[PDB]
Protein backbone atom coordinates (compact mmCIF):
# COMPACT_ATOMS: atom_id res chain seq x y z
CA UNK A 1 0.00 0.00 0.00
CA UNK A 2 1.97 2.28 -1.60
CA UNK A 3 1.29 6.21 -0.20
CA UNK A 4 1.59 9.15 -3.05
CA UNK A 5 1.91 13.00 -2.45
CA UNK A 6 2.43 15.82 -4.94
CA UNK A 7 3.98 18.72 -5.31
CA UNK A 8 6.75 17.98 -3.29
CA UNK A 9 7.29 21.48 -2.57
CA UNK A 10 4.57 24.27 -3.06
CA UNK A 11 5.34 27.88 -2.74
CA UNK A 12 2.43 29.81 -1.13
CA UNK A 13 1.77 33.19 -0.15
CA UNK A 14 0.29 34.31 3.20
CA UNK A 15 -2.85 34.54 3.18
CA UNK A 16 -3.67 32.78 0.15
CA UNK A 17 -5.90 29.12 -0.43
CA UNK A 18 -3.42 26.00 -0.69
CA UNK A 19 -4.06 22.71 -2.11
CA UNK A 20 -2.04 19.72 -1.85
CA UNK A 21 -3.05 15.66 -2.81
CA UNK A 22 -2.12 12.78 -1.39
CA UNK A 23 -2.65 9.23 -3.65
CA UNK A 24 -2.98 5.66 -2.38
CA UNK A 25 -2.22 2.53 -4.60
CA UNK A 26 -5.13 0.82 -2.98
CA UNK A 27 -8.34 2.08 -1.90
CA UNK A 28 -8.59 3.70 2.19
CA UNK A 29 -11.69 3.45 2.39
CA UNK A 30 -14.06 0.43 5.06
CA UNK A 31 -17.18 -0.40 3.43
CA UNK A 32 -18.30 -1.78 7.13
CA UNK A 33 -18.01 1.41 8.84
CA UNK A 34 -18.02 3.78 5.75
CA UNK A 35 -14.55 4.80 7.17
CA UNK A 36 -11.35 6.13 5.16
CA UNK A 37 -8.19 5.37 7.08
CA UNK A 38 -6.38 8.37 6.06
CA UNK A 39 -4.83 11.47 8.37
CA UNK A 40 -2.85 14.40 7.97
CA UNK A 41 0.02 15.32 9.88
CA UNK A 42 2.28 18.59 10.18
CA UNK A 43 5.79 18.72 11.02
CA UNK A 44 7.73 21.59 11.28
CA UNK A 45 11.55 21.85 11.72
CA UNK A 46 13.16 20.80 14.96
CA UNK A 47 9.70 19.39 16.11
CA UNK A 48 7.53 16.16 16.61
CA UNK A 49 4.61 15.64 13.84
CA UNK A 50 1.47 16.93 15.18
CA UNK A 51 -2.06 15.20 14.12
CA UNK A 52 -4.21 17.48 11.97
CA UNK A 53 -7.06 15.40 10.37
CA UNK A 54 -8.13 12.17 10.63
CA UNK A 55 -10.95 9.62 9.06
CA UNK A 56 -9.85 11.66 5.82
CA UNK A 57 -11.91 15.01 7.02
CA UNK A 58 -12.36 15.24 10.82
CA UNK A 59 -10.33 17.86 12.23
CA UNK A 60 -8.25 16.71 15.38
CA UNK A 61 -9.62 18.75 18.54
CA UNK A 62 -8.01 22.07 18.94
CA UNK A 63 -6.74 22.14 15.01
CA UNK A 64 -7.48 25.62 13.60
CA UNK A 65 -11.01 25.77 11.02
CA UNK A 66 -8.58 26.90 7.70
CA UNK A 67 -7.41 23.43 7.64
CA UNK A 68 -10.00 20.67 6.13
CA UNK A 69 -9.47 17.01 4.35
CA UNK A 70 -11.63 15.73 2.12
CA UNK A 71 -11.33 12.79 -0.48
CA UNK A 72 -12.18 9.34 -0.54
CA UNK A 73 -11.46 6.12 -2.20
CA UNK A 74 -7.64 6.62 -3.71
CA UNK A 75 -7.56 10.62 -3.90
CA UNK A 76 -7.27 13.19 -0.83
CA UNK A 77 -6.88 16.59 -0.31
CA UNK A 78 -5.88 18.85 2.49
CA UNK A 79 -6.87 22.41 2.63
CA UNK A 80 -5.53 25.27 4.06
CA UNK A 81 -8.10 27.97 3.29
CA UNK A 82 -5.90 30.86 4.51
CA UNK A 83 -2.01 30.01 4.96
CA UNK A 84 -0.32 32.03 7.63
CA UNK A 85 3.45 32.34 8.60
CA UNK A 86 2.56 29.57 11.77
CA UNK A 87 1.30 26.73 8.63
CA UNK A 88 4.62 26.71 6.88
CA UNK A 89 5.94 22.92 7.79
CA UNK A 90 5.88 19.51 5.91
CA UNK A 91 2.84 17.95 5.83
CA UNK A 92 2.39 13.80 5.49
CA UNK A 93 -0.58 11.72 4.92
CA UNK A 94 -1.00 8.47 6.34
CA UNK A 95 -2.61 5.61 5.58
CA UNK A 96 -4.05 3.59 8.65
CA UNK A 97 -6.31 0.78 6.24
CA UNK A 98 -3.48 -1.75 6.11
CA UNK A 99 -0.65 -1.05 8.22
CA UNK A 100 0.36 2.36 8.92
CA UNK A 101 2.58 3.63 6.09
CA UNK A 102 3.32 8.09 5.96
CA UNK A 103 3.42 9.43 2.74
CA UNK A 104 6.34 10.78 1.67
CA UNK A 105 5.42 14.88 2.48
CA UNK A 106 4.71 18.10 0.91
CA UNK A 107 6.99 20.94 2.18
CA UNK A 108 5.38 24.40 2.19
CA UNK A 109 7.75 27.29 1.29
CA UNK A 110 6.88 30.71 0.59
CA UNK A 111 7.22 32.12 -2.95
CA UNK A 112 9.20 35.40 -4.27
CA UNK A 113 10.70 36.88 -7.15
CA UNK A 114 12.88 34.71 -8.77
CA UNK A 115 16.99 35.60 -7.87
CA UNK A 116 19.83 34.37 -9.53
CA UNK A 117 22.65 33.15 -7.12
CA UNK A 118 25.52 35.34 -6.02
CA UNK A 119 28.67 33.10 -6.74
CA UNK A 120 31.70 33.28 -4.60
CA UNK A 121 35.08 31.09 -5.02
CA UNK A 122 37.51 31.16 -2.44
CA UNK A 123 41.10 29.44 -2.98
CA UNK A 124 42.37 27.55 0.04
CA UNK A 125 43.79 29.38 3.15
CA UNK A 126 48.00 29.12 3.76
CA UNK A 127 46.93 27.48 7.04
CA UNK A 128 45.40 24.75 5.58
CA UNK A 129 47.88 24.15 2.79
CA UNK A 130 50.58 23.48 5.57
CA UNK A 131 48.71 20.80 6.82
CA UNK A 132 48.85 19.49 3.77
CA UNK A 133 45.01 19.62 2.74
CA UNK A 134 43.53 21.90 0.25
CA UNK A 135 39.87 22.99 0.05
CA UNK A 136 38.49 24.93 -2.64
CA UNK A 137 35.18 26.09 -1.69
CA UNK A 138 32.34 28.07 -3.93
CA UNK A 139 29.21 29.61 -2.53
CA UNK A 140 25.92 29.91 -4.39
CA UNK A 141 24.12 32.50 -2.21
CA UNK A 142 20.81 34.03 -1.89
CA UNK A 143 18.90 32.08 -5.14
CA UNK A 144 15.23 31.42 -6.16
CA UNK A 145 13.81 29.38 -6.96
CA UNK A 146 15.50 26.44 -4.71
CA UNK A 147 16.92 24.39 -8.19
CA UNK A 148 20.56 24.80 -9.16
CA UNK A 149 23.15 22.63 -10.17
CA UNK A 150 27.07 23.77 -10.18
CA UNK A 151 29.49 22.04 -11.74
CA UNK A 152 33.78 22.44 -11.45
CA UNK A 153 36.42 22.77 -13.59
CA UNK A 154 40.01 22.47 -13.15
CA UNK A 155 42.18 23.84 -15.87
CA UNK A 156 39.53 23.70 -18.25
CA UNK A 157 38.53 20.09 -17.34
CA UNK A 158 35.01 19.02 -15.54
CA UNK A 159 35.76 17.62 -11.71
CA UNK A 160 33.34 15.26 -10.12
CA UNK A 161 34.91 12.88 -7.16
CA UNK A 162 36.04 14.94 -4.00
CA UNK A 163 33.18 17.59 -4.38
CA UNK A 164 30.98 17.88 -0.94
CA UNK A 165 27.63 20.16 -1.21
CA UNK A 166 25.30 21.69 1.46
CA UNK A 167 22.01 23.29 0.98
CA UNK A 168 20.48 25.77 3.40
CA UNK A 169 16.34 25.21 3.34
CA UNK A 170 14.72 28.28 2.85
CA UNK A 171 15.77 31.89 4.73
CA UNK A 172 13.61 33.08 6.94
CA UNK A 173 13.98 36.80 6.33
CA UNK A 174 14.61 37.39 2.31
CA UNK A 175 13.32 33.67 1.41
CA UNK A 176 16.33 32.84 -0.54
CA UNK A 177 18.03 29.67 -0.82
CA UNK A 178 21.80 29.32 -0.51
CA UNK A 179 24.30 26.27 -1.47
CA UNK A 180 28.00 25.60 -0.78
CA UNK A 181 30.23 22.87 -2.85
CA UNK A 182 33.51 22.22 -1.14
CA UNK A 183 36.48 21.06 -3.76
CA UNK A 184 38.98 19.05 -1.74
CA UNK A 185 41.92 17.56 -2.81
CA UNK A 186 45.59 17.02 -1.54
CA UNK A 187 48.22 20.72 -1.73
CA UNK A 188 50.21 19.07 -4.57
CA UNK A 189 47.22 18.10 -6.47
CA UNK A 190 46.20 22.00 -5.87
CA UNK A 191 49.96 23.01 -6.62
CA UNK A 192 49.88 21.18 -10.20
CA UNK A 193 46.80 23.24 -11.63
CA UNK A 194 46.26 26.99 -12.59
CA UNK A 195 42.78 26.98 -13.13
CA UNK A 196 39.44 26.76 -10.93
CA UNK A 197 36.29 27.42 -11.84
CA UNK A 198 32.95 27.08 -10.03
CA UNK A 199 29.68 26.94 -12.36
CA UNK A 200 26.57 27.27 -11.32
CA UNK A 201 22.99 26.45 -13.70
CA UNK A 202 19.83 28.45 -12.16
CA UNK A 203 16.69 28.79 -14.26
CA UNK A 204 17.15 32.77 -14.05
CA UNK A 205 19.94 33.18 -16.45
CA UNK A 206 20.10 31.03 -20.23
CA UNK A 207 23.74 30.60 -19.15
CA UNK A 208 25.66 29.41 -16.62
CA UNK A 209 27.06 31.89 -13.62
CA UNK A 210 30.70 31.05 -13.83
CA UNK A 211 33.76 32.57 -11.55
CA UNK A 212 37.22 31.74 -11.13
CA UNK A 213 40.58 32.24 -10.09
CA UNK A 214 44.13 31.79 -11.13
CA UNK A 215 46.80 29.75 -9.57
CA UNK B 1 -0.47 13.29 28.23
CA UNK B 2 3.60 13.53 27.84
CA UNK B 3 5.88 11.19 26.55
CA UNK B 4 9.82 12.02 26.89
CA UNK B 5 12.23 10.14 25.35
CA UNK B 6 16.02 9.66 26.29
CA UNK B 7 19.16 11.61 25.45
CA UNK B 8 20.89 12.12 22.29
CA UNK B 9 22.79 8.39 21.10
CA UNK B 10 26.82 8.04 19.70
CA UNK B 11 27.57 5.14 18.42
CA UNK B 12 30.16 3.08 15.93
CA UNK B 13 29.17 0.73 13.82
CA UNK B 14 28.06 -2.91 15.16
CA UNK B 15 26.99 -1.89 18.86
CA UNK B 16 23.64 -2.02 19.93
CA UNK B 17 21.44 1.23 21.76
CA UNK B 18 18.44 1.21 23.65
CA UNK B 19 16.55 3.97 23.38
CA UNK B 20 13.27 4.91 26.75
CA UNK B 21 10.10 6.56 26.24
CA UNK B 22 8.47 7.47 29.10
CA UNK B 23 4.82 8.10 29.24
CA UNK B 24 2.15 9.36 31.64
CA UNK B 25 -1.29 11.15 32.18
CA UNK B 26 -3.05 7.95 30.64
CA UNK B 27 -3.46 4.67 30.88
CA UNK B 28 -0.41 2.88 29.72
CA UNK B 29 -1.79 -0.54 28.15
CA UNK B 30 -5.06 0.54 26.92
CA UNK B 31 -2.91 2.19 23.24
CA UNK B 32 -0.24 1.25 21.50
CA UNK B 33 2.63 2.36 21.32
CA UNK B 34 4.71 3.06 18.06
CA UNK B 35 8.48 3.95 16.46
CA UNK B 36 8.71 6.13 13.45
CA UNK B 37 12.52 6.57 11.88
CA UNK B 38 13.54 10.33 10.30
CA UNK B 39 16.59 10.15 8.96
CA UNK B 40 18.14 13.97 8.99
CA UNK B 41 16.42 14.94 6.11
CA UNK B 42 13.92 12.88 4.43
CA UNK B 43 10.48 11.83 5.80
CA UNK B 44 8.69 9.39 8.45
CA UNK B 45 8.99 5.70 8.12
CA UNK B 46 6.78 4.21 10.38
CA UNK B 47 8.56 0.73 12.08
CA UNK B 48 5.85 -1.32 13.56
CA UNK B 49 4.39 -0.86 16.95
CA UNK B 50 4.05 -2.82 20.56
CA UNK B 51 0.63 -3.70 22.05
CA UNK B 52 0.82 -2.66 25.80
CA UNK B 53 -1.52 -4.82 27.08
CA UNK B 54 0.15 -8.27 25.55
CA UNK B 55 3.67 -7.04 24.67
CA UNK B 56 3.47 -8.81 21.58
CA UNK B 57 5.48 -6.62 19.21
CA UNK B 58 4.60 -5.88 15.26
CA UNK B 59 7.69 -5.08 12.80
CA UNK B 60 7.50 -4.17 9.26
CA UNK B 61 9.91 -5.60 7.15
CA UNK B 62 12.45 -3.50 7.13
CA UNK B 63 13.15 -4.16 11.20
CA UNK B 64 12.90 -7.38 11.05
CA UNK B 65 15.72 -9.15 12.56
CA UNK B 66 17.89 -6.04 14.52
CA UNK B 67 15.42 -4.23 15.86
CA UNK B 68 13.34 -5.04 19.60
CA UNK B 69 10.48 -2.83 20.99
CA UNK B 70 9.93 -3.67 24.61
CA UNK B 71 7.84 -2.22 27.45
CA UNK B 72 8.28 -2.10 31.32
CA UNK B 73 4.60 -1.54 32.24
CA UNK B 74 4.57 -0.79 36.04
CA UNK B 75 6.78 2.26 34.63
CA UNK B 76 5.25 3.10 31.42
CA UNK B 77 8.06 2.67 29.90
CA UNK B 78 8.90 1.57 25.77
CA UNK B 79 12.24 0.86 24.81
CA UNK B 80 13.91 0.64 21.07
CA UNK B 81 16.70 -1.76 20.88
CA UNK B 82 18.71 -1.67 17.37
CA UNK B 83 20.87 -4.24 17.81
CA UNK B 84 24.39 -4.34 15.18
CA UNK B 85 24.00 -0.98 14.11
CA UNK B 86 25.33 0.55 10.63
CA UNK B 87 25.14 3.44 9.09
CA UNK B 88 21.98 3.87 7.60
CA UNK B 89 20.55 3.62 10.99
CA UNK B 90 21.62 7.49 11.56
CA UNK B 91 18.57 8.72 12.48
CA UNK B 92 16.22 10.56 15.16
CA UNK B 93 13.48 7.93 16.33
CA UNK B 94 10.15 8.70 17.77
CA UNK B 95 7.71 6.96 19.48
CA UNK B 96 4.00 7.91 19.40
CA UNK B 97 1.13 6.56 21.24
CA UNK B 98 -1.60 4.77 18.96
CA UNK B 99 -5.55 5.89 19.23
CA UNK B 100 -7.59 3.62 18.09
CA UNK B 101 -10.42 6.55 17.20
CA UNK B 102 -8.96 6.88 13.86
CA UNK B 103 -5.69 4.79 13.89
CA UNK B 104 -3.82 7.71 14.29
CA UNK B 105 -0.73 8.81 16.00
CA UNK B 106 -1.85 11.27 18.44
CA UNK B 107 1.14 12.18 20.93
CA UNK B 108 4.13 11.94 19.91
CA UNK B 109 7.93 12.09 22.30
CA UNK B 110 10.31 14.35 20.89
CA UNK B 111 12.72 12.21 19.62
CA UNK B 112 15.79 10.74 19.88
CA UNK B 113 18.66 11.08 17.75
CA UNK B 114 20.89 8.57 17.39
CA UNK B 115 24.30 8.95 15.23
CA UNK B 116 26.89 5.66 14.15
CA UNK B 117 30.33 6.54 12.91
CA UNK B 118 33.59 5.04 13.62
CA UNK B 119 34.81 8.59 14.21
CA UNK B 120 36.14 9.47 18.15
CA UNK B 121 35.48 12.90 18.93
CA UNK B 122 37.71 14.83 16.70
CA UNK B 123 38.05 18.81 17.04
CA UNK B 124 37.63 20.64 13.56
CA UNK B 125 39.91 22.31 12.09
CA UNK B 126 38.88 26.19 11.10
CA UNK B 127 40.17 27.87 8.08
CA UNK B 128 39.22 31.73 6.50
CA UNK B 129 38.06 32.06 3.15
CA UNK B 130 39.14 35.22 1.63
CA UNK B 131 38.78 36.18 -1.90
CA UNK B 132 41.04 35.72 -4.94
CA UNK B 133 30.02 46.80 -3.62
CA UNK B 134 29.31 43.79 -1.66
CA UNK B 135 32.30 41.05 -0.54
CA UNK B 136 31.53 37.57 0.89
CA UNK B 137 34.07 36.00 3.07
CA UNK B 138 33.06 32.63 4.95
CA UNK B 139 34.88 30.28 7.38
CA UNK B 140 35.38 26.28 6.49
CA UNK B 141 35.22 24.02 9.85
CA UNK B 142 36.26 20.66 8.54
CA UNK B 143 36.56 17.47 9.89
CA UNK B 144 35.27 17.17 13.59
CA UNK B 145 32.64 14.96 15.65
CA UNK B 146 30.03 15.10 16.83
CA UNK B 147 27.73 17.51 15.97
CA UNK B 148 27.11 20.54 16.70
CA UNK B 149 29.89 23.19 15.75
CA UNK B 150 28.27 26.96 16.68
CA UNK B 151 29.60 29.61 14.70
CA UNK B 152 29.30 33.51 15.08
CA UNK B 153 30.90 36.29 13.39
CA UNK B 154 32.65 39.55 14.78
CA UNK B 155 31.85 38.00 18.42
CA UNK B 156 28.03 37.98 17.77
CA UNK B 157 28.25 41.17 16.54
CA UNK B 158 27.57 40.68 12.59
CA UNK B 159 23.95 39.86 12.20
CA UNK B 160 22.73 40.07 8.44
CA UNK B 161 24.15 38.41 5.67
CA UNK B 162 25.15 35.42 7.50
CA UNK B 163 24.32 32.13 7.03
CA UNK B 164 25.78 28.73 7.54
CA UNK B 165 25.40 25.63 5.52
CA UNK B 166 24.27 22.40 7.67
CA UNK B 167 27.12 20.09 8.52
CA UNK B 168 27.32 17.23 6.03
CA UNK B 169 28.59 13.73 7.27
CA UNK B 170 31.37 12.26 4.61
CA UNK B 171 34.12 9.58 5.69
CA UNK B 172 32.81 9.33 8.91
CA UNK B 173 33.32 13.47 10.07
CA UNK B 174 31.81 16.52 9.36
CA UNK B 175 32.55 19.92 7.74
CA UNK B 176 30.71 22.91 7.67
CA UNK B 177 31.00 26.22 6.06
CA UNK B 178 30.07 29.85 6.88
CA UNK B 179 29.08 32.62 4.72
CA UNK B 180 29.10 36.32 5.48
CA UNK B 181 28.23 39.11 3.04
CA UNK B 182 29.48 42.90 4.20
CA UNK B 183 30.36 46.09 2.06
CA UNK B 184 33.03 46.32 0.33
CA UNK B 185 33.66 49.64 1.57
CA UNK B 186 33.90 48.49 4.96
CA UNK B 187 36.78 45.30 4.88
CA UNK B 188 39.32 44.55 5.37
CA UNK B 189 38.80 47.94 6.84
CA UNK B 190 36.74 46.86 9.14
CA UNK B 191 37.93 43.41 10.33
CA UNK B 192 35.77 40.07 10.13
CA UNK B 193 36.41 37.28 12.22
CA UNK B 194 35.00 33.90 12.81
CA UNK B 195 34.05 32.29 16.09
CA UNK B 196 33.65 28.51 16.45
CA UNK B 197 32.41 26.30 18.94
CA UNK B 198 32.87 22.79 19.40
CA UNK B 199 31.51 21.53 22.32
CA UNK B 200 31.73 17.96 22.77
CA UNK B 201 35.70 18.62 22.72
CA UNK B 202 35.85 22.50 24.47
CA UNK B 203 37.03 24.24 21.61
CA UNK B 204 36.90 27.35 20.82
CA UNK B 205 38.69 29.00 17.84
CA UNK B 206 38.53 33.00 16.59
CA UNK B 207 39.51 33.19 13.09
CA UNK B 208 40.15 36.47 11.25
CA UNK B 209 39.55 37.18 7.69
CA UNK B 210 42.89 39.00 6.25
CA UNK B 211 43.11 39.58 2.39
O1 LIG C 1 -0.96 2.06 18.12
C1 LIG C 1 -1.26 1.34 17.19
N1 LIG C 1 -0.40 1.15 16.11
C2 LIG C 1 -0.64 0.37 15.03
N2 LIG C 1 -1.72 -0.31 14.84
C3 LIG C 1 -2.59 -0.16 15.85
C4 LIG C 1 -2.46 0.59 16.99
N3 LIG C 1 -3.57 0.47 17.76
C5 LIG C 1 -4.36 -0.33 17.09
N4 LIG C 1 -3.80 -0.74 15.93
C6 LIG C 1 -4.30 -1.64 14.90
O2 LIG C 1 -4.61 -0.88 13.76
C7 LIG C 1 -5.59 -1.60 13.01
C8 LIG C 1 -6.20 -0.68 11.98
O3 LIG C 1 -5.18 -0.07 11.18
C9 LIG C 1 -6.51 -2.18 14.07
O4 LIG C 1 -7.02 -3.44 13.62
C10 LIG C 1 -5.57 -2.43 15.27
O5 LIG C 1 -5.25 -3.79 15.49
Amino acid sequence: IVMSQSPSALPVSVGEKVTMSCKSSQSLLNSRTRKNYLAWYQQKPGQSPKLLIYWASTRESGVPDRFTGSGSGTDFTLTISSVQAEDLAVYYCKQSYNLWTFGGGTKLEIKRADAAPTVSIFPPSSEQLTSGGASVVCFLNNFYPKDINVKWKIDGSERQNGVLNSWTDQDSKDSTYSMSSTLTLTKDEYERHNSYTCEATHKTSTSPIVKSFNR
Amino acid sequence: IQLVQSGPELKKPGETVKISCKASGYTFTNFGMNWVKQAPGKGLKWMGWIKTYTGEPIYVDDFKGRFAFSLETSASTAYLQINTLKNEDTATYFCARGRPEGYVLDYWGQGTSVTVSSAKTTPPSVYPLAPGSMVTLGCLVKGYFPEPVTVTWNSGSLSSGVHTFPAVLQSDLYTLSSSVTVPSSTWPSETVTCNVAHPASSTKVDKKIVP
